[PDB]
């Protein structure tokens, strides 16, 4: 038998409790980011290895742009929930 | 056995939900830049063998109802199974097109008793959405 | 520019 | 600039909504389980693997036994959540 | 990339255990629980962790602690770790005398409130109930 | 026997 939420991955864009940013040409941070990993990784690194990068590049390369000061020069780090019971490899031996 | 069995005949479903435009009842504006995401999200999980779907400016019954149908098909021969869900949210919340809905009621539709042929298969929801109105000033390194 | 979702 | 919610990581021993259980006499089922893949692998792997060994081991190995039929033969998993921005090993090199 | 572990410190292990409570948050006494913070004790000891352990702290003396540990100079560490083992609920941990917000707990930490653990990974486990659902599991 | 927390 195993628990009814094992399993999951959930891989949220931003912390609890937060905005999360998107730019309005090039789309989310957070999923740019991860189509950047993923492209470049997904061939070697475990699943968990690729979103702690995504986390990096979202954390250090990214900051808001605003008219509105409000919302300007903000950050953003991404919450990765892992109920996940085995390591994930997009590939296959 | 640390990892998860990925040679299955399909690597599995990849479901985007890409939501940019919201009744004006919500008063929510428009997401400027999601279809980069959505269309980017497809190339990626095609390349990884992916079987994508993509789904635009769906209302919160759509979801719902989208979600339980994909739950109910057979993923006896898929390996694993990924939801993109692009759209606002609120912490715990995604929003269709017209409304709220939780993400608790969307994932509950794949729980390992209630999907039995995902039953010990990984399930990955990725959401690019808000969970509240926090501002991360960062702090200089 | 950047935008909150 | 850095997020000021990064670099945190959070290891649950249950995951959001529910209970968390424990033996009366060999401690919670995730300590327990953290303590043993502690030991037997923070030589080698990543801490992200050390917790998915431990969710498995949690999710796997325990199930409750109650005289109470309603808290008997239970589940868990626990629930890791990462704002980490690189790999943790505890070791050098 | 890897977060940098050489410092001369592998940094401090704080243990919270809390064992009894008073009746009016109607938790009965975490049997078991001295087990959990021996073995972590021993565990973190063998990895290089200054390990401070604590017994039974009201929810006043948590946040007082956990306030004076993020004000020391951390510049030698590499690294944060805290467990708590208590009662909870989703977002809470539980003094002997009632609940606080983990939030108030790890704000201490953020990056720009404890300038010493900038950059260095704040490892927080957390041993207590999240609510009272219960999982049934599903045969494999 | 298991308690919960």
């Amino acid at each position: 038998k195993i628990p009814v939420e094992a399993d999951f991955l959930y891989a949220y864009s931003t912390a609890p409790g937060y905005y999360s940013w998107r730019n309005s040409k090039d789309g989310s941070w957070f999923i740019q980011s991860l189509c950047a990993m993923l492209k470049q990784y997904a061939d070697k690194l475990e699943f968990m290895h690729i979103l702690t990068r995504v986390n990096r590049k979202v954390a250090t390369e990214f900051e808001s742009f605003s008219f509105d000061a409000t919302f300007h020069a903000k950050k953003q780090i991404p919450c990765i929930v892992s109920m996940l019971t085995k390591e994930l490899y997009f590939y296959h031996h | 056995d640390n990892s998860y069995k990925m040679d299955y005949p399909e690597m599995g479903l990849c479901i985007i939900i890409n939501n940019k435009n919201f009744h004006k009842s919500t008063g929510m504006t428009s997401r400027s830049g999601t279809d980069v995401d959505a269309a980017n999200l497809r190339e990626t999980f095609r390349n990884l063998k992916y079987e994508v779907r993509n789904k635009n400016d769906l209302t919160r019954e759509e979801i719902v109802e989208l979600m339980r149908d994909v739950s109910k098909e057979d993923h006896s021969k898929r390996s694993s199974f990924v939801c993109v869900l692009l759209s606002h949210g609120e912490e715990g919340i995604i929003f269709g097109t017209n409304g709220p809905v939780d993400l608790k009621k969307i994932t509950n539709f794949f729980r390992g008793d209630r999907c039995r042929s995902l039953t010990g298969k990984p399930k990955l929801f990725i959401i690019q959405a808000c969970r509240g109105t926090e501002l991360d000033c960062g702090i200089e390194t | 520019l950047d935008e909150s979702d």
